[PDB]
């Protein structure tokens, strides 16, 4: 069963145990009502709002700004929480090609900033989801397989080099991350 | 493992209770985005289960099973959408696009949200040591 | 062309293994041979075991084989103008198979039951007629049915096949015995062998009495069929295998085939037919007339073996000694044969598209050439192998015929030939395609 | 009409006949009737006794036919024996007698009756199983696991047992248990624990198994997906040597260690390597068994495992020099099985003579007979599964610009473990001496196996390279496995 | 006499059956032979006795 | 549109009907 609240307009499962299809509808749904019940027209268009990308535009250019500074605690707080409203203030009808690049010019930043911090298993998630979700690039595997040296996983390492040099194979850095990788490996064996 | 009846379980509560409007729109959109989904998706897996059926590797009853189910799905849509005729007047032309896009921002959603439990469980399998901070304690 | 809802059987949708294939295969033979035992049920020693007349089996094949050679002439002939290029002619040269059948199962059946020893006194008519046209229609679906994909090939070649060995086991493990005067004896070689061995108590005299035995058939028979067979057997293997590779997709290499028999058991089965016709034709024309110059000349029947005549000239040696009493009638006969063989597989090879122009004209299409050789020679090369195989591969059956009949085996040479090509046929496509 | 046989003279030299015709073939026939294994003994002396107990548990025809031969011989010679007379040799009382009804009712009871049930039977049988040998249900299972993936989550040991423990053939062998309880009983299996009561179950369904995991490694290939073949490749490693999946497992797959002690002492020793650099005496004080006639054996054990190692491979094309757009080409590997002990062996050693392609049409007509001359690959050392197998390597290739399956895997089953025998001991690592300059080192005595793997797709109909990815895996043991990339240049 | 001449030419280049593959042909052959012929024999002789009876 | 056990009991039911026919009219002719 599910229950529907009055004065929040939210529905919540009154059940003692749930599925999680069911649990992720129900905030689906949840996620739609309160986006419809913000915006006005009934007939709303999948073009982008202005005040939302301004606000995460500021959130992202005040964060960008402690770099110059050489604060790198508190840019990345900012960058996050530019990526969290991005992500929970965005209504789901707006345009998916101008929703995706943003996210990923976002996170770009906030893996550069994680991995010159010293956290090295945030930054392993955000490039493995930054490489499934349909961006391909040297640049990414150059630092994955940083990454994967950093947390000692070898195999990984040069099965990542490898994909990487099987694309720009006239890259200057992942030979040496290969000749690196294969280092470890026969050190590792040996 | 469908939100089709979620929407019917809504609807008859609104019956009964007196729910909002829009919450009926939501499921709608939702029901929608899910069956759009759902059509991409077997026209995607079409020809590798012909394939595998070819091959003598899946049985006869599930390439039937299979057929009839790409069908199911253009009805449970052409449902859908009289539906979202009945519910708003001049409401079907727009309707496809915004569902054709929420579809794929939600997907997007989930794959970013399940990233949060996915740190965990390379953890629990590689036996990393990892104090506060992200840093490694070896 | 027109619209027709009848009845056929739908071929598998994916390929069927070759265990389920056998067992169908056997199955339907074990129905076919069950359905020519039983008897009708009107009509009015065993006088029906020889032949399958009188049983539920009466047409048999014989419609499906009318219409099979009807259409196949009417197709060589060129009447028909088929183009593979639609898949709707196909099936419209498919059904005109069908309902041809159908209708001659139907003119048979009547004239059958109207003419035939039955009985012309309505019910028992019509049931009559219902037992054969049933039986027929079963045949027929059988066959379809083996045919489609479910069988190992095709049905009437099996049938023939299972015809052929039955009656050569039954030659020799016969139990039914035979009581003239001296006493019975058992109309079977092994069973007579045996039976004399063990209750005449004079093995000497056993072995000589059991082992010639002029009048029924005999040990050495059997013996020399074995041999007959196993040669047979050992001349199935050869085959020309000339080297050749492909030039539109690089790297296929392989071999093309170019047996001995090439035209395999066609040019003995005309000779055959043509022989058979011209010696009844020859005993009609003499049984109408009692004299005359030409009838005189063409053949004198006597006791049915002519003299002094051209069907004589032509007629068969059965053992050695005719051979021996007169050397002129092998020496024309052998050549005769043979020179029939020949021309008719050479005829045969060049009417039936297997010419080595179309041989190269099927090189070219599909894009092979000769490993060792040139693009500009592959007709040239053919030229020099596939007549000079088809020639002999018919020489060599017509000699195989001729022996066979002259050791006096328990079984024609052409029949033993059909059964070991049928059989040798499935061998090879189970080796290829690969399965138990 | 015929004469049935009235006075019993006839039918006793047929049936003598036909018995004599099938006893002396059978009794004719009756007087007419490459690689070393070295674990086939110590794996029965490791066994536990309730696996030997439930693998334990889970010629007169020629006698009486010549008997029968001998009584039909002795009353055929007690008895006492113009117009054509036929007869037939079967007996009087089997037609006119009071046996009539029984004849023909036996002969439409075995018409009607036990054909068509048989045959529907066996048609209904046959129609029920996949080509793969895996039940129709458990297919549609893992199709249905398969199509409705979220690519997000990510796989591990835990789900593909939850995905098996669905086996719709699990069911015929015990109608009474649920899924829940085989998952219990595998992860039991897997983590070296004691069911109490349904062992003879546990060890049915884990041998069952194997069948299972090739059949979903199939389908996962089927429907280009690697990291579940994977999955399921390390599964059957898990499965087969009893273990679950951690960082330092080569070293805890041997025969008798104790983990308590291994791992709260050493952190560094994770492959086998690492572990045969280490002395005679401190591999046993580190592994903590000290006994020297029980060291013995797990030494013999960590040093007769297969490691594989690359020569040279690259992509052939049968009857050429190059691969030319739209060819078949197909893919040419030379490995060497070396052991876990032995040093490295250059490349340039090799005399090349071993690593050329043989040119002539019965060799290139099809390249893959020599492969098929090779030994088959020995018992694998496998005290906890119940039967017994044979070693295997599994090989997939898939692509580099996206990543995905594009063929079912390939099964190898025949190489030659000549590398690893005990005639070549002076070949060890802990030595530091250059033992390639030594008197018993001959480069023509070390094998090289060959494997070759058909491509099933034409070259592209382009010009340029394009980057493979080919991983050759074991199926029982944690070894150094395979993982290459290798481009084809597309020339034209 | 040129005739046997160019046959005997053509058999020598062909490709006669060795032991071990002829073992195999006439294995298969002979043991489909008497397949057929002892099933054929078998059908031909229980229904005698059963034509008697029935009919 | 035929399956081959149609076929199989089409064949075996009629085999059976005209061997039942038989018997059943030798019987009857046996009786009265």
């Amino acid at each position: 069963t599910l229950e529907y609240n009055a004065n929040s307009k939210l529905i919540t499962a009154s059940d003692a145990v749930v599925a999680l299809s069911t649990e992720t509808n129900i905030d689906q749904i949840n996620v739609l009502t309160t986006s419809l019940i913000g915006e006005t027209n009934p007939n709303f268009t999948p073009q982008p709002n202005e005040a939302l990308s301004k606000m995460i535009k500021g959130l992202f250019e005040s964060g960008m700004k402690n770099l110059q500074q050489k604060k790198l605690n508190e840019a990345l707080k900012n960058v996050s929480l530019a990526i969290e409203m991005a992500q929970r203030k965005r209504a789901p009808w707006e345009a998916f090609a101008i929703q995706l690049p943003e996210l990923h010019f976002m996170l770009r930043s906030k893996i550069d900033l994680c991995l010159i911090l010293g956290k090295h298993l945030e930054a392993l998630q955000d490039l493995d989801f930054l490489l499934g979700t349909g961006l391909i690039q040297p640049d990414v595997f150059v630092r994955k397989a940083d990454c994967l040296l950093k947390l000692r996983q070898w195999e990984e390492a040069r099965a990542t080099c490898e994909r990487g040099l099987a694309l720009a194979p006239e890259d200057m850095k992942l030979r040496a991350l290969l000749i690196e990788t294969a280092r470890n490996l026969a050190e590792y064996n040996g | 493992n469908d939100a089709h009846d979620l929407y019917f379980q809504i609807k008859e509560m609104s019956e009964n209770e007196k729910i909002h409007e829009k919450v009926l729109k939501a499921a709608l959109l939702n029901r929608g985005a899910e069956s759009v989904r759902r059509s991409l998706k077997l026209k995607e897996l079409a020809p590798q289960i012909n394939l595998l059926y070819k091959n003598g590797s899946i049985g006869e009853d599930y390439w039937k099973r299979f057929e009839t189910e790409v069908k199911l799905i253009e009805l449970e849509f052409k449902d859908t959408l009289q539906e979202a005729e009945r519910l708003q007047p001049g409401w079907v032309q727009l309707f496809v696009m915004v569902c054709k896009e929420i579809c794929f921002n939600q997907a997007l959603s989930r794959r970013y949200q399940s990233i949060l439990k996915r740190k965990e469980v390379c953890i629990k399998e590689w036996e990393l040591k990892i104090n506060n901070d992200g840093r490694l304690v070896n | 062309p027109f619209e027709s809802f009848l009845p056929e059987v739908i071929a598998p949708e994916r390929k069927v293994p070759y265990n389920q294939k056998l067992i169908w295969t056997g199955v339907s033979l074990l129905i076919f041979l069950i359905l020519g035992q039983i008897p009708l049920y009107g009509i009015v020693l065993r006088a029906m075991l020889a032949s399958n007349r009188g049983t539920l089996l009466e047409l048999g094949v014989s419609p499906i084989i009318t219409s099979s050679m009807i259409f196949q002439f009417l197709q060589g002939t060129q009447l028909l103008q088929i183009r593979p290029e639609s898949k709707q002619d196909r099936e419209l040269f498919q059904i005109a198979q069908k309902v041809c059948a159908i209708i001659l199962i139907l003119g048979q059946a009547l004239v059958v039951v109207m003419t035939g020893n039955y009985g012309a006194p309505l019910p028992i008519c019509l049931l009559l007629i219902f037992q054969l046209m049933f039986a027929s229609l079963i045949v027929m679906l059988l066959d379809e049915l083996l045919s489609k994909g479910y069988g190992l090939g095709s049905g009437i070649s099996l049938f023939t096949a299972t015809n052929i060995a039955e009656q050569i086991f039954w030659r020799a493990f016969a139990p039914t015995t035979v009581n003239s005067g001296r006493g019975k004896e058992f109309e079977g070689a092994v069973i007579a062998f045996f039976h004399l061995l063990a209750v005449r108590k004079d093995k000497k005299r056993a072995l000589v009495e059991a082992f010639y035995r002029t009048n029924l058939p005999n040990m050495f028979q059997v013996l020399m069929t074995v041999a007959i067979f196993l040669f047979v057997l050992y001349l199935q293997g050869f085959r020309y295998e000339l080297p050749i590779r492909s030039t539109k997709v690089r790297g296929q290499i392989g071999i093309y085939p170019i047996k001995l028999f090439y035209t395999s058991n066609t040019p003995i089965m005309l000779q055959s037919a043509l022989t058979s016709n011209i010696f009844l034709i020859s005993q009609i024309l003499f049984q109408k007339y009692p004299t005359n110059p030409l009838i005189r000349l063409i053949g004198v029947w006597g006791i049915q073996m002519a003299l002094s005549g051209l069907a004589y000239y032509i007629q068969p040696l059965m053992s050695l000694s005719e051979a021996l009493l007169d050397p002129i009638k092998t020496i024309v006969y052998i050549t005769f044969v043979l020179g029939s063989c020949a021309v008719f597989s050479k005829t045969w090879i060049e009417i039936s598209g297997t010419s080595p122009r179309d041989i190269a004209k099927q090189f070219k299409d599909q894009g092979m050439v000769i490993n060792g050789k040139r693009e500009t020679s592959i007709y040239r090369e053919l030229k020099k192998i596939i007549p000079t195989a088809a020639a002999f591969g018919g020489a060599t059956i017509g000699a195989l015929s001729v022996g066979s009949d002259l050791l006096g085996t328990l079984g024609s040479g052409a029949s033993i030939l059909m059964a070991t090509t049928t059989i040798y046929g499935y061998y090879e496509a189970a080796a290829k395609e690969g399965g138990f | 009409n015929y004469e049935y046989d009235e006075a019993s003279e006839t039918w006793p030299s047929f049936i003598l006949t036909g018995l004599l015709m099938v006893v002396g073939p059978m009794t004719l026939l009756q007087i007419y009737q490459f690689n070393e294994e070295v674990f086939k003994n110590l794996n029965e002396e490791y066994t536990s006794d309730e696996i030997k107990q439930f693998r334990r548990k889970f010629n007169i025809i020629i006698i009486v036919g010549w008997i029968l031969v001998a009584i039909l011989l002795q009353r055929i010679n007690s008895n006492d024996a113009q117009s054509t007379s036929h007869g037939i040799a079967l007996p009087r009382f089997l037609v006119d007698g009071s046996a009539s009804p029984l004849l023909v009712v036996c002969y439409v009871a075995l018409l009607g009756l036990i054909l068509p049930y048989f045959v529907s039977r066996w048609w209904a049988r046959t129609q029920s199983y996949t080509k793969k040998g895996i039940h129709n249900v458990t297919a549609s299972n893992f199709v249905s696991n398969l199509v409705n993936y979220k690519p997000s989550e990510i796989v591990t040991t835990d789900l593909i047992l939850h995905w098996l423990s669905f086996a719709h053939e699990f069911k015929q062998f015990f109608p009474d248990l649920q899924p829940t309880d085989f998952e219990k009983l595998l992860q039991d299996h897997i983590n070296r624990r004691d069911s109490g009561k349904l062992n003879n179950a546990k060890f049915r369904i884990v041998a069952k198994c194997h069948s299972l995991l090739h059949g979903l490694l199939d389908i996962a290939c089927g429907f280009r997906n690697l990291d579940i073949a994977l999955g399921a490749i390390n599964t059957f490693k898990c499965i087969v040597q009893a273990v679950p999946l951690t960082p330092n497992c080569q070293i805890l797959q041997l025969p008798n260690v104790d983990k308590e002690h291994f791992i709260t002492k050493t952190g560094d020793i994770h492959t086998l390597g690492k572990l045969f650099t280490l002395e005679d005496a401190k591999i046993g004080e580190v592994l903590g068994i000290k006994d020297q006639a029980k060291l013995n054996e797990t030494l013999r054990v960590a040093s007769h495992i297969p490691n594989l190692k690359i020569i040279k491979a690259d992509f052939l094309v049968p009857g050429e020099n190059q691969v030319t757009p739209s060819s078949t080409p197909y893919i040419s590997l030379k490995v060497l099985v070396r052991s876990a002990k032995q040093p490295l062996i250059p490349t340039s050693l090799i005399p090349e003579e071993n690593l050329t392609e043989p040119q002539d049409f019965e060799s290139q007509r099809d390249p893959f007979a020599m492969m098929s001359k090779q030994p088959l690959v020995p018992y694998s050392f496998a005290p906890f599964f119940p039967t017994k197998r044979r070693g295997s390597w599994c090989c997939l290739v898939s692509s580099q610009k996206d990543g995905k399956i594009l063929q079912t895997p390939i099964i190898i089953e025949k190489l030659s473990y000549k590398n690893l025998n005990d005639d070549k001991d002076f070949f060890d690592k802990r030595i530091k001496m250059d033992l390639t300059k030594h008197e018993k080192f001959d480069i023509n005595d070390w094998e090289i196996g060959t494997i070759k793997i058909p491509l099933g797709q034409p070259a592209p109909e382009t010009v340029g390279d394009f980057f493979f990815r080919v991983i050759v895996k074991s199926t029982d043991y944690f070894t150094t496995d395979l993982d290459i990339t290798m481009n084809m240049k597309v020339r034209d | 006499v040129e005739f046997v001449r160019e046959g005997t030419q053509f058999l020598a280049k062909c490709k006669k059956p060795d032991l071990k593959e002829y073992t195999k042909i006439v294995k298969a052959v002979g043991i489909g032979f008497i397949a057929v012929g002892i099933i054929g024999y078998a059908i031909k002789l229980i229904h005698i006795p059963i034509r008697y009876v029935i009919v | 549109r035929v399956d081959p056990l149609v076929v199989l009991f089409l064949a075996v039911g009629f085999i059976f009907s005209v061997v039942a026919l038989h018997v059943i009219s030798k019987v009857a002719g046996k009786l009265f």
